[PDB]
């Protein structure tokens, strides 16, 4: 199963990609 | 010197950006300075991202124990590994690196009550080294800070 820091990092990626799309 | 002029300038820029952002986050007293467009833009965008991180991941971050600089470094590296697992680099993700740096430094201040100057300098350093090592080439290839980053966030 997943780990807390796994989840944290994957959520950072989601936000990063969302921001990349937001300013496009 | 060792890295050559271009890479050295790049590393210095990233370090400057990181320490300026983290000092802003922490509310370290500024001195009528005039940030570059890159600094100002990074500060505006990374700060809003940091708040989004802090809101969205509150249940995780409430259980973080950032009691020392070494723990902050360990957590930073493990989280960065998980974030960049898929190999994708873009400006949005680069901003999250600064922002998560800020998150960890805020938690460290919370645990220590007061930081000393050494703490923000050390965190800005490991953040900056990560960014340079993992994304410095991408940054160069994508217009750098004046041509890529500024044009992305403040056209």
């Amino acid at each position: 199963p997943n780990s807390i820091l796994g989840q944290v990092g994957r959520q950072l990626a989601l936000i990063g990609d969302d921001i990349n799309r937001r300013y496009d | 010197g060792p890295l050559g002029s271009m890479a050295e300038s790049e590393l210095m820029h990233i370090h400057s950006l990181a320490e300026h952002y983290l000092q802003y986050v922490l509310q370290v007293p500024a001195f009528e300075s005039a940030p570059s467009q890159a600094c100002r833009v990074l500060q505006r965008v990374a700060f809003s991202v940091q708040k989004e991180v802090e809101k969205n991941l509150k249940s995780y971050l409430d259980d973080f124990h950032v009691e020392s600089i070494d723990t902050a470094r360990i957590i930073f590296n493990q989280v960065m590994e998980k974030e960049f697992e898929d190999g994708i680099i873009n400006w949005g993700r680069i901003v999250t690196i600064f922002a998560f740096g800020g998150v960890l430094l805020k938690k460290l201040k919370q645990e220590q009550i007061a930081l000393d100057v050494s703490a923000y300098k050390q965190v800005s350093s490991f953040v900056a080294e990560f960014i340079m090592n993992n994304t410095g080439e991408w940054i160069r290839q994508n217009g750098g800070w004046e041509d890529g980053f500024i044009k992305k966030f403040e056209p």
